[PDB]
C-alpha cells in the first residue's frame, strides 16, 4: 500500500532590493569576493581659510 | 532731480537674480541668512555665538 504525506512549504520572506532599508545602503554585486583581500577609499580634503 | 545726482551706481546696474531666503513681518520684507556654513567650514569661531 503506498502511502502519501503532506508538506507545507518554507514560507518565503521579500528579497534585499525589495526591502526599504536598501535605501540606506549602496549595492553592487561583486561576483568574485573571496580572492579579495582588502579595499580602501582615499579622501583629500581640501580646507579653505 | 537730486536722486539722479545723489547715487550714480545702483542705477544703471544690470539686475539680477539672486537666490536667497525671505519671510514677511507686518508691512516689511526682510532676508534671513546664517553665516555657519563660512565659519564651520573654515574652523573659526563664528560671531553670532556670543
Amino acid at each position: 500500500e503506498a502511502l502519501l504525506g503532506v508538506y507545507t512549504n518554507v514560507v518565503e520572506f521579500v528579497k534585499f532590493l525589495e526591502t526599504a532599508l536598501a535605501a540606506a545602503c549602496v549595492n553592487t554585486e561583486f561576483k568574485d569576493l573571496r580572492r579579495m583581500i582588502d579595499g580602501k577609499i582615499q579622501f583629500k580634503i581640501s580646507m579653505p581659510t | 532731480g537730486d536722486k539722479a545726482a545723489l547715487a550714480d551706481g545702483h542705477d544703471e546696474i544690470q539686475r539680477t537674480r539672486i537666490a536667497a531666503s525671505l519671510v514677511k513681518i507686518g508691512d516689511k520684507f526682510v532676508a534671513i541668512e546664517s553665516l555657519q556654513r563660512m565659519y564651520n567650514e573654515t574652523q573659526f569661531p563664528c560671531p553670532l555665538n556670543r
